[PDB]
């Protein structure tokens, strides 16, 4: 394939465009960014263990890779107390070395290897119009996300299992004995309504489900798999879609910014597939915590906080929930939706107890509260914790915030890409992608509008 | 600098509140409009001149005839917006005609703050608020916002004044 | 009070509000849509559709 | 709200009802003359709300508007802690010690105002007749409760004009400032009357339940106005500790 | 931090996970190299 | 230019009421921010009376004197402000007495300070106060300057300034 | 490896056996009752309350321990912690029966590892 | 002990080697005779250092 | 018109430590008292005469010495509501 303007049609700054049709340059550019990814995760895993105080909290130290790696269980003890910081930096290694692998490959099909697979081979050769051929290419991929969604399985259930941030006795690293398979359950959270106390799957509040659907997503991504490796698209699906290379990548772009919005909202509300103990709390659960902490104090002062009503009338301390419930009062009633181990035990089955609140509260949670207080998702671009009237000494910026804002941007920008991709995709299909032609520029066959 | 500025005319003279800014705002942000829906609908009418994906290379600065339809443009924007341009020297007059006045009707808010002839309060409604303790609106709520930006920022702001406000006399609400 | 259509609508069974009072001054009672403010509600969305006949 | 737990109740609605005790229930609690019994969760759910709707001509009976609660299943005292002496003669003291024992409702009436008013059953102590020697479907505890102001001296109008915060005068107009007879904000401390009719006794597990009638002022919003007469109409649980 | 017999390749750690950026920035050397055909 | 003609008749020998009642309530009136300028708005129409209302007579001087004799000094509205803290500083620009707005920490209040105000010249002259209220009414007069009876109800007038011929030019 | 008690090593074993011995005496007194009167709620808040700490406490136990008993007390507080976890799904779920089974087993290899407790 | 450091730095010293290296004999036409045997020994160095690297993380 | 705080600034209230009246953190100042002796106080509220404070039910030797020491900075006036309701001496809102 040419490699300039006048013989591809596209610019130097469109210049990826050149390669829609060299299957295998493309594979090359796969491969090679496939290692730009995996080397970032060696890369960075080891400066952040370079970067690591191990006595220190996670989130205190700007760490985004380290708490992955200790929610799956590795390195990590009660109260995700960091044991063994060897297999972080193991994970990184192995990350970093793959990633030359890949790269050395990525380059060889870029530079040397074949421009393209069809006259080499069926197998790998490709065509986007080959129907057949992309359904294969899905299959193949759809069998090896099931079965990496049954290596999270593998690794909870058999291979010393997951943090589980809702253990009792505290947070700690436990084996899952019993996932929930029960379709119900699993399927009933795709149902859950994306608003306040239902949090579609966001809610997802235990190990045993995470487990239980992650089983329900292998098999479903290897049954789908086998299911498009042995059919061809069927009469409405090609009614229905462009079938082109750019038409592909705007589907993906799309799930791609659904992806990254979906990830931005669970890191910044779900805290047990993201445990505050290597995350920090919540926003909803620093609030909340601050709640906590005034209700304690101030009750060791002596204040009946049951029966303390604020300036409005409402209770400063308690109040209902529109439906009811006992909740902390204050601006916090919007988080009344918040569940966290710290709080959950003086919840009775009408919402706060105020027999567990005046008796029932244990000095670490006055520690937990007061820490998660302190470290509310809030913070300057330059890294200067606190409300943003605040002064500079204290440097901290949450990972939940770094984590949901970057995967926000990133969701917002793909989906601009899926647009225009996908409107590029079309025009390019019906052939007038680059511009009306004269000759037969079709509003001039057209009844005038009035 | 400028950012104090700017929140030193809000405080002090509820600058959001003039009209003349508001038409100020109007114009830059129809300005912005016109500068991105003219450029888009442009380069989504190109005719075809060329054979490159790349289109910007099927323009010639001598040439005669227009590069993009402006047929298919209007009738385009009168489908979707329901009106459209059909006069290209009317657009282009238009696209000049929006910022320009804005900037010009802004400044002549800004020679009013000059001698703090202000917009700065609904009278109705302050006389409403203070014999109706139950009467707000984000109007009034506003206004206690200015409030408390002057008392907390006239001390550092205008240190020739040697203000000094006890922290008693400082404007505040409950817990904070 | 210078009522002048509000009797005629009264006169012919429309009698309470929306806001649970009546012209009968009694209050608690439910109209149902057929309220005075169902009513006007009504004329204008009439008003609405007839101006459209007639441009058609 | 039954036996469930909170999974069960969540937005619901459930957590604003008081629980109930049987229906095959007519007990009664055996009371020592001169011993004083503890009350552990008592509840009060708010069913019917009017309020006195004040007359222009004179003279005239105001009667009592039914209105409707424009906040939510927010409306109902729990988890009161209080107790229940038996006098000399026989009579039954009940005191209220402390709990979620105030709720603020609004409720809308015919015409459009909107009345807030702070429902509670503060310091409520009530009295029933002598020579009770137990507490059974004819106990009325008839008594007297506080009612705070229901803005605290906390509160700031749209004005920033409060009690113990906030301006003593109309700041936005500088030559009339001191012209408002709202510059002076006031919390009086209102006055109730509630009787407890108890219909429902279970003696066996101490619980008891009943209607409960309460008269007591709205919302003056700091004495910007003269407070309405509301009335409430309910029903309460409780249990009574024996031993 | 990296275990002990590591720490002395630390300030090399300390510039590896900029490298992408490199990547990035090596694409427009290589255009401006062949005059961005 | 008033305090000047004050300590000359004090200088002579008058006692404050005389020196302060030489002193013409033209003087006075224009020692009032109410006729500043820079105090009206752009949609305050009309005249200056149908502000504050029409001008009756001048109040007379306050003095402001604390509980310890200290004479207190009203901090007068800059132009800027359309609200100003009411602050009192002594003769070497010390606070010693305001209107606080939270109270439970309030140590320089009228209240606690014992902040009375005697009057010269004027409607007032000769009279003191020292009902706390009355204070803080006539010091919150003495941060517009000079103090004057209005009548409000010919103009139906609002409370909030106009601004003159001079700013309207 | 002194692998002998000592005055000096029990005094910085006692910050630790404080907080297990009140854990283990709630644990007889009020958890008992509450898995008795079948109070599922109760149940689980106090073994995620007062108790949720008791990881941390018992491997402060175990990791501070004597060359022997290292391992052993390891071993068993992570049976305690099976023991308590089973009990939460036994709760959970209202499985009287299967809790106070739990319940038996917790007691059983607490006090197994208390056993193993110089003076 | 200082066997490790050493296999490390030569380890890092080839890996630098390697990423010059490689993108030029893969864009070398015409040097390729050469240069692939050049680049399957060096692959093979490259992992050999590697294992060692591996082997010595472990003995020291 | 005063409202009702600013009268009792007026009286002894704005000038020491009222025992009915004074929030908790007007306590700070003596030394030895917040925040248990301090709580304490507020509990058992209200008094007649400053004297009675030293009548505590279940005070202690050191806290009476305590009491007996600062007697001088007490005040004891009617217990308004508007200083006392909703636990506003323990948390008027100021932090
Ligand atoms: C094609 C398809 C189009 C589909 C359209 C359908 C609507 C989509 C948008 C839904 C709008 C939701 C609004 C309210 C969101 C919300 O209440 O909150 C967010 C919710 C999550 O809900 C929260 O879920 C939480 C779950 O946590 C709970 O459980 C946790 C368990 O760890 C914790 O214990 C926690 O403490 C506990 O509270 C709580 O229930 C909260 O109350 C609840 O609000 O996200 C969700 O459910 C869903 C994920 C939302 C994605 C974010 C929006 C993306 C927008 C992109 C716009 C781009 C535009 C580009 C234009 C050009
Ligand atoms: C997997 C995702 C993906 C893939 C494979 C492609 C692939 C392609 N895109 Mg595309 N795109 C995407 C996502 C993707 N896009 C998204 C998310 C957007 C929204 C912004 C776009 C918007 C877009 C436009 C407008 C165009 C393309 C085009 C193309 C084609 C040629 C592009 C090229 O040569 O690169 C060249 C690379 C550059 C010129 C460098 C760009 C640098 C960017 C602008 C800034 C990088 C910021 C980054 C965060 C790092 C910050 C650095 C900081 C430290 C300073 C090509 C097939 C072209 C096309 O349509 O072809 C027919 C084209 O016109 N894309
Ligand atoms: C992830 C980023 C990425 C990847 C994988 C690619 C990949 C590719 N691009 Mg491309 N491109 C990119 C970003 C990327 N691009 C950006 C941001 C721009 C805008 C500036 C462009 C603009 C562009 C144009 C205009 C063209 C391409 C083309 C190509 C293809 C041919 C490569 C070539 O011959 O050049 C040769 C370059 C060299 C020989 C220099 C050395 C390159 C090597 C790989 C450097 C590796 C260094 C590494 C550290 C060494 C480690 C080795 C090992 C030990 C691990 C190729 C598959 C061409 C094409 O489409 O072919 C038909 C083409 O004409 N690109
Ligand atoms: C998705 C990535 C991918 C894909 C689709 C391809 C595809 C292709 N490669 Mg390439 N390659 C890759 C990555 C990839 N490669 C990487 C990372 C490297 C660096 C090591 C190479 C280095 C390379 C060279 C040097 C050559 C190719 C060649 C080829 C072509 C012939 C393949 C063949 O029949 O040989 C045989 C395939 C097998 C015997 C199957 C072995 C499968 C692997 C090696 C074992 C591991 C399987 C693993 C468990 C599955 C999951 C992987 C795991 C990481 C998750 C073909 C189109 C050849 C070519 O182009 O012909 C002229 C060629 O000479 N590749
Ligand atoms: C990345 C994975 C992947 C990809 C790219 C595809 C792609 C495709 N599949 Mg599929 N499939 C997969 C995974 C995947 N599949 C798995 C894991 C299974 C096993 C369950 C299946 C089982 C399956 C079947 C039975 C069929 C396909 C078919 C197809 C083809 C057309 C279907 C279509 O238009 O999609 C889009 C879907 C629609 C247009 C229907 C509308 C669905 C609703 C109305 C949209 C609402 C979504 C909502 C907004 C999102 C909320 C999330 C949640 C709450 C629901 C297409 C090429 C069809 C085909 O042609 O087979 C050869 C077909 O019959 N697949
Ligand atoms: C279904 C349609 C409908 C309905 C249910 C109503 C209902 C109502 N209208 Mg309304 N209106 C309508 C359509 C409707 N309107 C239309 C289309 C117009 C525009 C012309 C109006 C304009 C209008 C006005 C201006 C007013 C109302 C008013 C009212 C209210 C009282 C009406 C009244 O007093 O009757 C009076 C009707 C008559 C007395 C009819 C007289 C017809 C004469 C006697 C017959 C003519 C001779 C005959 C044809 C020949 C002999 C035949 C015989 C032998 C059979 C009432 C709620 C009043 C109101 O309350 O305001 C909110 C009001 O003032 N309407
Ligand atoms: C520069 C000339 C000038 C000046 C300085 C004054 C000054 C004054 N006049 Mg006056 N007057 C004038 C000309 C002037 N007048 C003329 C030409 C007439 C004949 C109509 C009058 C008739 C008049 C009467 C009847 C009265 C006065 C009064 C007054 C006094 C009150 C001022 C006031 O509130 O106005 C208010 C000013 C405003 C509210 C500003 C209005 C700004 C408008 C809305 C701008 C329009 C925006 C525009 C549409 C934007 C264009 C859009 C863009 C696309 C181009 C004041 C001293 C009053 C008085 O007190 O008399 C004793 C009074 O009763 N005048
Ligand atoms: C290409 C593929 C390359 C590698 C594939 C992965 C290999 C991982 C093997 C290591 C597993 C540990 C073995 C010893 C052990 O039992 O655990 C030893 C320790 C601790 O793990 C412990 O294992 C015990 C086994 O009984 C118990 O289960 C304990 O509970 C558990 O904590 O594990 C580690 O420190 C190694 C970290 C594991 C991380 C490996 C995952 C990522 C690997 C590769 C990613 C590459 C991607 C390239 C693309
Ligand atoms: C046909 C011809 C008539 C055309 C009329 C066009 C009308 C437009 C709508 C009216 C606009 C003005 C109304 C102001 C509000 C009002 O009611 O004022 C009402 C005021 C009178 O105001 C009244 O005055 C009384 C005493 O006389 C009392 O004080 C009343 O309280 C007071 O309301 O009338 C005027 O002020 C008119 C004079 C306005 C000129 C002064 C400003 C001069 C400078 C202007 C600079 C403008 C620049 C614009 C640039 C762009
Ligand atoms: C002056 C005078 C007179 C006269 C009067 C008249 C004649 C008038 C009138 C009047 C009128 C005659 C009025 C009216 C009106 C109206 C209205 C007010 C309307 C409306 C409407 C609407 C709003 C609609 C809308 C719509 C549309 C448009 C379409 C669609 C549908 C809708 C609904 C949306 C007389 C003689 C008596 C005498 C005295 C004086
Ligand atoms: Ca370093
Ligand atoms: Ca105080």
């Amino acid at each position: 394939g040419g490699r300039d303007l006048p013989s591809t049609g596209f610019a130097w700054w469109s210049g990826n465009a050149r390669l829609i049709n060299l299957s295998g340059k493309l594979l090359g550019a796969h491969v090679a960014h496939a290692g730009l990814i995996v080397f970032w995760a060696g890369a960075m895993t080891l400066f952040e263990v370079a970067h690591f105080i191990p006595e220190k909290p996670m989130y205190e130290q700007g760490l985004i890779l380290l708490p992955h790696i200790a929610t799956l269980g590795w390195g990590v003890g009660p109260a995700g107390e960091v044991t063994d910081i060897f297999p972080f930096f193991v994970v990184g290694v192995l990350h970093l070395i793959s990633s030359a692998v890949l790269g050395l490959g990525g380059i060889y099909h870029a530079l040397r290897g074949p421009e393209v697979l069809e006259e080499y081979s069926s197998f790998f050769g490709y065509d986007w119009k080959d129907k057949n051929q992309m359904t294969n290419i899905i299959g193949y991929h759809l069998i090896l996300l099931g079965c990496g969604a049954l290596l999270l399985v593998f690794k909870a259930m058999f291979f010393g299992g997951v943090y589980d941030t809702w253990a009792p006795g505290g947070g700690d690293v436990r084996v899952i004995t019993n996932p929930t398979l029960n379709p119900a359950i699993i399927f009933g959270y795709l149902l859950k309504a994306p608003f306040g106390g239902e949090g579609w799957i966001i809610s997802v509040n235990n190990m045993e489900d995470i487990i239980g659907g992650h089983i329900w997503i292998g098999l479903i991504c290897i049954s789908g798999g086998i299911w498009h490796i042995l059919t061809k698209p069927f009469g409405w699906a090609r009614r229905a879609l462009i079938w082109s290379g750019e038409a592909y990548l705007s589907y993906s772009l799309g799930a791609l910014s659904l992806m990254g919005f979906i990830a931005s909202v669970f890191v910044w509300f779900n805290n047990t597939a993201y445990p505050s103990e290597f995350y920090g709390p919540t926003g909803m659960e620093a609030s909340q915590s601050q709640a906590f902490t005034f209700l304690v104090r101030d009750q060791r002062l002596g204040a009946n906080i049951a029966s303390a009503q604020g300036p409005t009338g409402l209770g400063k301390y308690l109040m209902r929930s529109p439906s009811g419930e006992i909740i902390f009062g204050g601006e916090t009633m919007r988080f009344w939706d918040f569940r966290g181990p710290w709080l959950e035990p003086l919840r009775g089955p009408n919402g706060l107890d105020l027999d567990k609140l005046r008796n029932d509260i244990q000095p670490w949670q006055v520690r937990r509260a007061a820490e998660y207080m302190t470290h509310a998702p809030l913070g300057s671009l330059n890294s200067v914790g606190g409300v943003i009237t605040d002064v500079n000494s204290f440097n901290y910026v949450s990972p939940r915030a770094w984590l949901a804002t970057s995967h926000f941007v990133l969701g917002f920008f793909f989906l601009v890409g899926h647009l225009w991709h996908a409107g590029r995709a079309r025009a390019a299909a019906a052939g007038f992608e680059k511009g009306i032609d004269r000759e037969t520029e079709p509003t001039l066959f057209m009844p005038d509008l009035d | 600098g400028i950012f104090r500025f700017i929140l030193f005319l809000q405080g002090f003279h509820n600058w959001t509140l003039n009209p003349f800014h508001m038409m100020g705002v109007a114009g830059i942000l129809g300005g912005a409009l016109l500068c991105a829906i003219h450029g888009a609908t442009v380069e989504n009418t190109l005719f075809e001149d060329g054979e490159d994906s790349n289109t910007f290379r099927a323009f010639e600065p001598t040439q005669a005839e227009e590069t993009y339809s402006m047929v298919t443009a209007n009738r385009f924007w009168s489908q979707i917006f329901g009106i459209a341009f059909s006069n290209k020297r009317w657009l282009h007059f238009f696209m000049l005609f929006v910022p320009v006045t804005g900037l010009w009707m802004s400044s002549v808010g800004i020679v009013g703050l000059a001698l703090n002839l202000r917009a700065y309060d609904f009278v109705s409604q302050e006389l409403r608020a203070a014999e109706d303790p139950e009467f707000e609106t984000f109007y009034t709520k506003n206004i206690l916002l200015n409030e408390g930006m002057r008392a907390w920022m006239a001390p550092q702001d205008q240190p020739h004044e040697n203000f000094i406000f006890p922290e008693e006399v400082l404007p505040r609400g409950n817990a904070l | 009070q210078g009522m002048f259509v509000l009797p005629f609508m009264a006169r012919l069974g429309v009698t309470s509000s929306w806001n649970g009072w009546s012209v009968t001054g009694e209050t608690g009672l439910d109209p149902g849509f057929w309220s005075f403010e169902g009513v006007a509600a009504a004329h204008i969305v009439l008003s609405g559709l007839l101006f459209l006949a007639a441009v058609w | 709200k039954s036996q469930l737990t909170y999974d069960d109740i969540v937005n619901t609605g459930l957590a604003n009802v008081c629980p109930e005790i049987s229906s095959f229930t007519r007990g009664t609690i055996e009371v020592e003359p001169n011993t004083k019994y503890f009350v552990s969760d008592f509840c009060m759910e708010p069913q019917e709300y009017f309020v006195k709707e004040e007359p222009v001509n004179k003279r005239q009976k105001a009667e009592y508007v039914k209105g409707k609660v424009l906040t939510r299943q927010t409306t109902s005292l729990e988890q009161i802690r209080g107790s229940i002496a038996v006098g000399a003669d026989g009579t039954l003291t009940f005191k209220e010690k402390d709990g979620i024992d105030f709720q603020p409702i609004t409720v809308l009436l015919p015409g459009g105002e909107e009345v807030p008013f702070f429902f509670t059953v503060k310091n409520f102590t009530g009295t029933t007749e002598p020579g009770f020697t137990s507490i059974n479907s004819s106990t009325d505890f008839v008594g007297d409760f506080n009612v705070p102001s229901y803005r605290g001296a906390g509160f700031l109008d749209p004005k920033a004009r409060g009690l113990y915060t906030g301006y003593d005068n109309a700041v936005a107009l500088p030559s009339a400032a001191d012209k408002f007879r709202t510059n002076k904000k006031e919390t009086p401390l209102g006055k109730g009357t509630l009787s407890l009719q108890v219909t429902q006794v279970d003696g066996s597990t101490g619980e008891i339940a009943g209607i409960f009638e309460s008269e007591q002022p709205s919302d003056t919003d700091l004495g910007a106005k003269e407070p309405l007469d509301v009335k409430v109409r309910g029903i309460f649980y409780g249990r009574v500790d024996t031993d | 931090k990296l275990p002990e017999a590591y720490q002395i390749f630390d300030p090399l750690v300390d510039v590896l996970p900029v490298i992408p950026l490199f990547f990035l920035a090596l694409a427009f050397v290589w255009q401006a190299a062949v005059g961005f055909k | 230019e008033i305090q000047r003609r004050v300590d000359s008749q004090l200088a002579e020998g008058a006692s404050l009421s005389e020196a302060w009642s030489t002193i013409p309530e033209k003087l006075a009136f224009y020692d009032y921010v109410g006729n500043s300028p820079a105090k009206g708005g752009l949609f305050r129409t009309g005249a200056m009376n149908s502000g504050d209302g029409i001008a009756q007579e001048w109040i007379g001087h306050p003095i402001f004197k604390d509980k310890e004799g200290r004479e207190l000094e009203v901090r007068r509205m800059p132009n800027f402000f359309e609200t100003f803290p009411v602050i009192m500083t002594d003769a070497d620009g010390v606070v010693r007495a305001d209107i606080p707005f939270r109270r439970s920490e309030s140590k320089f209040s009228v209240e606690q300070t014992g902040v009375t105000v005697s009057f010269y010249g004027g409607a007032l002259d000769g009279q003191t106060f020292s009902n706390p209220s009355d204070v803080k009414k006539f010091a919150r007069k003495a941060q517009l300057g000079e103090g004057f009876d209005f009548d409000t109800e010919t103009f139906n007038s609002d409370g909030v300034f106009r601004t003159s011929p001079r700013g309207w030019f | 490896i002194p692998t002998t008690y000592s005055p000096e090593k029990i005094a910085q074993l006692q910050v630790y056996v404080n907080p297990i011995a009140v854990a283990r005496d709630g644990m007889e007194k009020r958890l008992q009752g509450l898995i008795a009167d079948q109070n599922w709620v109760d149940t689980q808040t106090y073994i995620h309350g007062p108790l949720g700490q008791l990881r941390r406490d018992m491997l402060g136990l175990a990791s501070s321990l004597l060359p022997k008993d290292q391992d052993k007390a390891k071993t068993l507080a992570k049976e305690v912690f099976g023991h308590l976890e089973r009990l939460d799904a036994a709760a959970k779920d209202r499985n009287g029966s299967q809790a106070k089974i739990q319940y038996q087993e917790a007691l059983a290899d607490f006090d197994s590892f208390l056993n193993l407790l110089p003076q | 002990s200082i066997v490790f450091q050493i296999a490390l730095a030569a380890l890092v010293l080839f890996s630098f080697v390697m990423v010059v290296g490689v993108p030029v004999a893969y864009a070398s036409p015409q040097n390729w005779d050469r240069s692939k045997p050049l680049l399957y020994l060096g692959s093979g160095i490259w992992a050999i250092l590697v294992i060692v690297v591996a082997l010595l993380n472990f003995l020291v | 018109e005063l409202n009702a705080v600013d009268a009792k600034l007026t009286t002894d209230f704005g000038q020491k430590i009222d025992l009915n009246n004074s929030d908790i953190r007007d306590f700070r100042g003596l030394r030895g008292f917040y925040p248990n002796l301090a709580s304490e106080i507020i509990k058992n509220a209200p008094y007649d005469t400053v004297e009675e404070v030293l009548d505590i039910p279940g005070l202690s030797e050191t806290q009476k010495s305590r009491l007996e020491a600062n007697l001088g900075s007490f005040t004891v006036t009617e217990p308004s509501i508007e200083l006392t309701s909703g636990d506003d001496r323990i948390n008027p809102g100021v932090y």
